């Protein structure tokens, strides 16, 4: 919760940088918009590095991506 | 059964079906963590950027086989010493490929769920782990195919058995009408694709010495 | 008298085992083909002629960079107190470099950049005018 | 929101203020003007008498400084070493270069997430004090680590 | 006391510490001292660390893993593992007449000149560390072999780890 | 159960060799993958050294292999 | 899993450690460097005074060594015999060749599962000790059995 602790508290959200400003003149470590530089390295979902999931609903459990590849990994087993 | 004197289930499949998915997802997460830990070494190893040709053209992929025999049926055989094949053809690119389209495994967290339940859930867990390892091994084979084919192309171009791609560019001047102009139009088109040559009289050999003392 | 054999490391992952086995085969293919290319066309010239050294090119750096060439070259020139100059037009497809070293001099950093640039760009250094100059190729 | 990160990882404002206060009471000078940051260390707390050999106990101080440097996000760091006048200009230029090389290597060995570290040694060319009576005890034999916080 | 980086290459006065904590009995301090300065406890301490000792005839050999006593792919010596090096000096102090051979070995990955040069560098570093602790220059020789005569199989992971090593041989006469 | 007994216990499975490694530097005698050199000399099943069992279901009890040979041995008697 | 084998048959790690410890206390030297293994036997525990005739009681020791050798998997074994200087070079070359022939035959008669056994006798050419005062009591009259464990 406590972003600007041992500082004066939250002044405002700077949306140009995506960061909070504390009541002394220091930038905070907390983000305040989604267009801030976050260091994302781990993403969930399947059919990444293809087009994503082709959204037809299938009688069987195969999951097919938008470029024809078939995800055997997200597919349910028998 | 055995000797002459010796002579004289639905939860089963439900246990396997919940164990396989959980094992697969957990092992996929661990594989992705190991891949993300070693991200700089894989970029140093699979350096596609320093294999690119002149006009940002990806090199063709070539395959090699040695000491070949085919028994076509009874009464006929065919043998050869080496064979070379063009698996993939050269083309223009805007960005080089990276290892992440080959090696990254896909994760979705499965949140969709007692005497002998435990052992079969555990067996399903082992089956899912083994399946994930097999999938990773096929991915490794695929990335090795692309890099090895391009590397083999560089060696055969050096040893004068393939032809390089030939490219032509045309310079238009200031083109357009009074509603739209483009200042310096240039059109680039590769007109000859790389190909193996069957004239064996121009082939060039490479002999590498060692000298000491 | 307990028996022991010397290398006892941390436990290993079979993914790392498979990755290592692929990497070794990639490595000796690269070595053999590099030997062939060196034998076929022996090089004659060296880029010490185009990039000589000077005083205050002997400050040192360790670098981890994976982007385009121009900003990094500007940072090196600014650390070396030289002026920075660009010649030619930058191409539409950017020129990407990747450097990962530790403790080498700035002259060698520029020479490694010059080797990785290849046929697309070149680095020149004029020490009497204190200028680092990067020029792009007349391709496309 | 539960799967996006909510802050830069391993970083806290209270921890930054705490470590900056502790370093200033210990004697290492930490200063900030705008977004540029300077850490200034006396050479007596790190090295032997003008040799590029660290004491064994000063690695705790270098560990503390590395734990401070992991709190920010940055692109380049500069380490520069300065000394006092002993024999010629060359001997202390070599000495300051060796000192900066060793210190930046240990900092790079620890996990500071910088893209470039520059190292230089200026000798005894730029004094910050006209009182030059000490040897290595002098206040103007020091190493300075400067950087700019990025975004 | 003891200075952790190599004690400024001075012989550490080790026995007086034990006889000071036991007089602070004298006989119990002497028995503890005469146990721990004996050869078999030093051999067991190298056994406790990752260093192997082989004695056969009047030839003696030490096997040292570069994985723990050097930093990665460099001729720099790993300073966290100084107890093992001090125990090596203590054990080698018992044979003041013999001649020493130190040989360096790597595995099969890389080029041949690279393997030879790295082996030569590591052997010289360990020879220099031996020479700086008092041993005279006429008693020493270093050689670096490449992947010349391996002791395990290089096609498997653990055997390849076991192949990267430093060998120290010495005689009696 | 006890693979690395009178050693330090199991370190890890070396999948390059298919063997366990103990906590001293000795290879174990236990296997840990199925692609390890096991010395198999005795195999069960029938229609070996032919194509295997041709999978049609038969009204009578004859078992026929994939190359036309008929296993009289796995066939039920009358 | 119930029908695949779970280990190499008839082999156990505790049994390997037990027999290696017992052999080292009895006096036969067993050493291992990497994956190469050496067993060194003094000639007095096997033969009569320089004759290629075994005593009757040493066959228990050869049986014990064969039970050790069945624990591993291997491709080649080498047996080499060395002796001490008595009359000429030829007499002990013949003696060591005869000794190695007899020992490797009894080992082959027992069920060691090797593909090749090589035998040679080197005479008194390669001494491991400069003290040459004994006869067959000397420590450098011995037979050595060396092999490499395969996978």
């Amino acid at each position: 919760d406590g972003c600007c602790s041992k500082m004066g508290g939250i002044n405002y959200c700077d949306s140009s940088a995506g960061r909070l400003v504390c009541n002394n003149g220091f930038y905070s470590t907390c983000y305040c918009t989604r267009h801030a530089v976050m260091d994302l390295q781990f993403l969930m979902g399947c059919c990444l590095w293809h087009g994503g999931v082709y959204p037809q609903l299938n009688s069987s459990g195969l999951v097919v991506c938008n470029d024809g590849y078939v995800s055997e990994e997200c597919s349910l087993q028998k | 059964t055995g000797s002459l004197a010796g002579l004289q289930m639905a939860l089963k499949e439900t246990a396997l079906s919940v164990g396989a998915q959980a094992g697969l997802a957990w092992r996929a997460k661990i594989i992705d963590e190991q891949l993300n830990k070693q991200a700089r070494n894989l970029d140093a190893i699979y350096d596609f950027n320093s294999l690119v040709l002149e006009h940002n053209i990806l090199p063709p992929v070539l395959l090699e086989g040695r000491n070949t025999l085919n028994l076509a049926d009874a009464q006929s055989i065919r043998i050869s010493d080496r064979t070379y094949k063009v698996a993939k053809q050269a083309h223009f690119i805007t960005t080089p490929p990276t290892w992440r389209q080959y090696l990254w495994m896909d994760y979705v967290k499965p949140e969709a769920p007692k005497e002998i339940w435990c052992i079969y859930t555990e067996r399903g867990w082992k089956n899912g782990i083994d399946q994930a390892n097999t999938i990773l091994e096929e991915n490794i084979a695929r990335i090795k195919e692309d890099f090895g084919g391009m590397i083999l192309y560089r060696k055969l171009l050096a040893m004068n058995m393939v032809s390089p791609p030939y490219v032509s560019h045309t310079d238009l001047g200031v083109t357009g009408d009074g509603s739209e102009i483009h200042i310096d139009d240039r059109v680039l088109r590769i007109t000859a694709l790389p190909e193996l040559n069957v004239n064996s009289a121009e082939w060039r050999a490479a002999v590498a010495k060692d000298e000491n003392a | 008298m307990k028996f022991k054999k010397p290398p006892i490391n941390n436990p290993s992952d079979d993914a790392t085992i498979k990755l290592a086995e692929a990497a070794v085969s990639v490595s000796d293919s690269m070595l053999e083909m590099a030997k062939v290319e060196k034998v076929i066309t022996p090089p004659s010239k060296d880029n010490t002629l185009t990039i000589p050294n000077a005083y205050n090119l002997q400050a040192r750096a360790s670098v981890d960079w994976s982007g385009p060439i121009e900003e990094l070259t500007a940072r090196i020139a600014k650390a070396a107190h030289f002026r920075f100059r660009v010649l030619g037009k930058s191409p539409s497809v950017p020129v990407l470099i990747s450097i990962s070293t530790k403790d080498e001099s700035l002259a060698e950093i520029l020479r490694d950049i010059d080797y990785q640039a290849g046929k697309k760009a070149s680095i020149h250094v004029y020490p009497n005018s204190q200028v680092v100059e990067l020029r792009y190729a007349k391709i496309y | 929101v539960p799967k996006l990160p909510c802050r830069v990882d391993g970083a806290c404002d209270a921890t930054i203020i705490k470590m900056m206060t502790d370093l200033n009471k210990k004697g290492i000078k930490v200063a900030s003007v705008g977004q540029n940051y300077l850490i200034s260390i006396p050479a007596s707390a790190l090295f032997a008498d003008q040799s590029p050999r660290l004491n064994w106990a000063s690695y705790s101080l270098l560990n503390e400084i590395a734990a401070f440097l992991k709190q920010f996000r940055k692109i380049a760091i500069t380490v520069t070493s300065y000394s006092s006048k002993y024999v010629s200009v060359k001997r202390e230029r070599a000495l300051t270069l060796a000192r900066s090389r060793v210190v930046s290597e240990y900092l790079w060995s620890q996990g500071v997430d910088s893209r470039i570290i520059f190292t230089q040694g200026l000798g005894s060319d730029k004094p910050i004090t006209s009182y030059t009576l000490g040897g290595d005890r002098s206040p103007n034999a020091r190493v300075e680590i400067t950087f700019r916080r990025a975004v | 006391c003891f200075h952790p980086p190599y004690n400024n290459f001075q012989p550490d006065r080790r026995a007086v510490k034990r006889v000071g904590v036991d007089t602070g009995g004298g006989t119990v301090g002497l028995v503890a001292s005469i146990y721990r300065d004996s050869k078999r406890k030093i051999i067991r301490d190298l056994q406790k660390q990752d260093i192997q000792y082989v004695e056969y005839g009047d030839t003696r050999t030490l096997i040292i893993p570069t994985d723990k006593y050097f930093m990665f792919s460099s001729p720099r010596l790993n300073e966290i593992c100084y107890p093992g090096l001090n125990n090596v000096i203590r054990l080698l102090n018992f044979y003041p007449q013999s001649t020493i051979y130190v040989a360096g070995f790597t595995d099969n990955v890389g080029s041949r000149s690279h393997k030879r040069k790295l082996s030569q560098a590591q052997a010289e570093t360990m020879m220099t560390f031996l020479w700086a602790n008092g041993i005279a220059a006429k008693r020493l020789k270093a050689e670096g072999y490449g992947d010349k005569n391996a002791i395990s199989d290089n096609a498997i992971i653990h055997g390849s780890a076991q192949n990267r090593r430093i060998e120290i041989q010495w005689f009696t006469s």
